[PDB]
């Protein structure tokens, strides 16, 4: 039937990260989640008038497990890079992930797409230029989102199954 | 009829239930949200006890209210006023004889008494399973004493006693079998020879039992207060979790050796003896239910310098491709068969971390804090409750040892094992992915031949065990 | 995986904290802390079977006698444990045994009947007249040691059959 499309975020740790896919699979409008339960990671959208199922991985809080990170890159067939507009070290990080990504699926032109996430009210230390900058020097989209908001998710992953379908 | 109760203005815990102080899920009643005075109320409630509520609520309270407030409310709820006379036991006194008392007898039996020893219930459950409140605040500590030390009256005194006494040995602060371990097992190197020590020089059997005895005491090190709040992830994690980070850089390095140990073994012949002999120690990993060692296996055989060598795992036997197969299964669909072997398992086993702390994160980031019901801020329990019912899965599997004798030096070995050396991670996995690109180049590069460097027998003893008399 | 709530009863002393936590632990307790209320989970497989075992630990401290009914009716089935070496522990067995009884409105709750401490030579309360007390109840009687390990899971697992076969 129809296409499963699966999506695997990475990005640095303890800066929000997870907001990101639990603001999507959420009930959109009750604030609540359940991660243990069965599909958690699992939604039906429309995506430009074509019904697909994403499967989303997004091992948020292993990020120690350092030596894991091949294994769990290589389930993926798009990748949301994401980094926290406030910490600058997260954004810095995106390099070694996209290489990182490129090693493990032993390709040039990996589906992916570069998310700056607004986590806090904390001041912002990545402009939206840098970020846009650093997007097309790899030839990818950036999209940015907020954790408490909603604002941008479903451009994120909508956006990644669209480069996934244009490859 | 039910009793009365102090008035709710010189006692705080008698105010009537109403949705405006807490709501209880849809046998008794599981609370979804409420004040802290009424969590309170519930947690040393006078008509049941509710243990799992006590190990919830201390394990998770400091979410929403500090240890010092926490004392002070407990000791608010102990201090309970007794019911004056009644009218009967009036005219009793004016007649010379002496009153029944019956209302206040009953109210001494049915509410003073039962909430009082569950008042004491929490503070005896803070200070022998939550006790590094009162390590990282000595005047908490203080005022614990203090309270338990001037609690009057018979009724309490045996708990109250005992109680102290607890106290003064978790400040200065042995295991029996249903039969003997099973013999530790040598192959090439010999006992007391540390210098030999190596992946293919221990016994296969005996690398996998020393690991699992040090993955088993690392996962067994971590408490709730290393996980509770996701500090684990946050600036001061080295600071707050540190028996986790502990747990998680041994089962990192050890992958990390997996790796080298495969791609600085340039002879093809060699290089799938080494891969041959990390399958058989990853059979007894799931022998002995170490499912952190047999993923520690699995991460190595899927890194990116290892997964690639397709000359070398065309030659590993089809039973260990079977065997490695079967446990990259368990990974599969999001730990799928992982997390229906570990609740069928029969323990001792070590549990892999890592979906834990993914569950608690999630749930802890996915949740508010508060309810806003009526005007009022109901601290949100059931969000408590769920993060609670993780740290009681991960305790659970604390609880059982392994019937394994320690061989001190093999656990030094792995103790000290340092894969990377000096390097940073970077600098280090790029030089053992270019080694495997050395050692198994790119096709349309011709693989070429390199010579041996195991001077002793590449031929493993097994995995079955052996017993001499 | 199939939960069983199992509580233990008897007078204060007894060794029942000390008999739950050599079945959770494989450690023996040499204190005599009182307990008011306590709560132990273990995953453990019994006749091929995985089931996850909810252990109530309960106050023989006759201050406690009035907070039983609360406990009583959560339990599905009961370890009534007495010390062979305190006649007066065993005697107050047939009180527990009647108050479940009354409680759950039922001749027919899963219990099993404990004569603890038997690694102690200095015995009081003679096997014979235990068994006869058994007998009587239609329900096993199973000595064990906490210290020692003795009898320890031949007791909780023969309760958890009783609680399946009930
Ligand atoms: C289980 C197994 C082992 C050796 C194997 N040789 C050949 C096969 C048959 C399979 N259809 C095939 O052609 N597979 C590819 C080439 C071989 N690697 C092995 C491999 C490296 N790292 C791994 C981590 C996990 C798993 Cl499951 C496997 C691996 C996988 C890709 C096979 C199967
Ligand atoms: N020799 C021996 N001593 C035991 C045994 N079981 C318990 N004890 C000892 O008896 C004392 C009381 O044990 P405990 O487990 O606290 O009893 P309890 O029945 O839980 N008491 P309470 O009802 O007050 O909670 C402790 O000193 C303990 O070490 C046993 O099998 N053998
Ligand atoms: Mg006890
Ligand atoms: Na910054």
């Amino acid at each position: 039937g129809m296409t499963e499309y699966k999506l695997v975020v990475v990005g640095a740790g303890g800066v929000g990260k997870s907001a990101l896919t639990i603001q999507l699979i959420q009930n959109h409008f009750v604030d609540e989640y359940d991660p243990t339960i069965e599909d958690s990671y699992r939604k039906q959208v429309v995506i430009d008038g074509e019904t697909c199922l994403l499967d989303i991985l997004d091992t948020a809080g292993q990020e120690e497990y350092s030596a894991m990170r091949d294994q769990y890159m290589r389930t993926g067939e798009g990748f949301l890079c994401v980094f926290a507009i406030n910490n600058t070290k997260s954004f810095e990080d995106i390099h070694q992930y996209r290489e990182q990504i490129k090693r493990v699926k032993d390709s040039d032109d990996v589906p992916m797409v570069l998310v700056g996430n607004k986590c806090d009210l904390a001041a912002r230390t990545v402009e939206s230029r840098q970020a846009q900058d650093l997007a097309r020097s790899y030839g990818i989209p950036y999209i940015e989102t907020s954790a408490k908001t909603r604002q941008g998710v479903e451009d994120a992953f909508y956006t990644l199954v669209r480069e996934i379908r244009q490859h | 009829g039910q009793m009365r109760l102090p008035s709710a203005d010189v006692y705080r815990f008698a105010e009537p239930d109403s949705e405006e102080n807490i709501i209880f899920e849809e046998g008794i009643p599981i609370i979804k949200a409420g004040t802290v005075i009424k969590l309170i109320e519930r947690l040393t409630y006078h008509m049941y006890a509710d243990p799992n509520f006590v190990r919830t609520f201390l394990t998770t309270y400091r979410s929403f209210c500090k240890p010092q407030e926490l004392l002070s409310l407990i000791i608010e709820r102990f201090e309970i006023p007794e019911p004056e006379p009644t009218e009967a036991d009036r005219i009793a006194i004016e007649n010379g004889d002496q009153p029944l008392s019956a209302e206040l007898k009953r109210f001494r039996k049915e509410y003073i008494q039962p909430v009082q020893l569950r008042v004491l219930n929490v503070c005896r459950h803070w200070v022998e399973h939550h006790f590094y409140d009162f390590e990282r605040d000595a005047y908490l500590l203080q005022r614990m004493e203090e309270f338990i030390g001037t609690v009057r009256g018979k009724a309490m005194k045996k708990w109250v006693e005992s109680i102290t006494k607890i106290i003064q040995r978790k400040k200065i602060a042995n295991i029996t079998f249903q039969s003997s371990p099973p013999t530790v097992e040598w192959h090439i190197s010999r006992p007391g020879h540390i210098e030999t020590f190596d992946l293919l020089t221990l016994h296969p059997i005996e690398i996998a039992r020393q690991l699992t005895l040090l993955e088993s005491d690392l996962y067994r090190a971590v408490q709730p207060s290393e996980l509770v709040g996701s500090v684990w992830t946050k600036e001061d994690k080295e600071i707050n979790s540190p028996n986790l980070l502990k747990m998680i850089r041994h089962t990192t390095n050890l992958t990390l050796w997996f790796e080298k140990c495969i791609v600085e073994t340039e002879n093809l012949e060699e290089r799938v003896a080494v891969v041959s002999r990390i399958i058989e120690i990853l059979q007894v990993f799931q022998e002995l239910n170490n499912f952190n060692g047999v993923l520690e296996v699995v991460s190595a055989m899927n890194s990116s310098p290892v997964y690639r060598l397709d000359h070398t795992f065309e030659q590993i036997p089809s039973r260990q491709k079977k065997i490695l197969e079967e446990a990259h299964e368990l990974s599969e669909d999001h730990y799928k068969k992982y997390l229906a072997k570990l609740r069928s398992i029969n323990p001792p086993c070590v549990p892999f971390f890592g979906i834990y702390l993914t569950n608690i994160l999630k749930t802890e980031e996915g949740n508010p804090e508060v309810l806003k019901r009526h005007g009022k801020e109901l601290i949100n329990f059931s969000k408590r409750r769920k993060v609670a019912e993780i740290t009681g899965e991960i305790q659970q599997y604390q609880n059982q040892p392994y019937c394994l004798r320690v061989e001190s030096d093999i656990k030094r070995f792995f103790e000290n094992l340092n894969p990377m050396g000096n390097s940073m991670e970077k600098e280090f996995t790029d030089y053992l992915f270019n080694k495997s690109l050395e050692i198994e180049p790119r096709n349309p590069k011709p693989l070429p031949r390199f010579p041996k460097k195991y001077s002793y027998p590449l031929k493993s003893p097994g995995v079955r065990p052996s017993n001499p008399r």
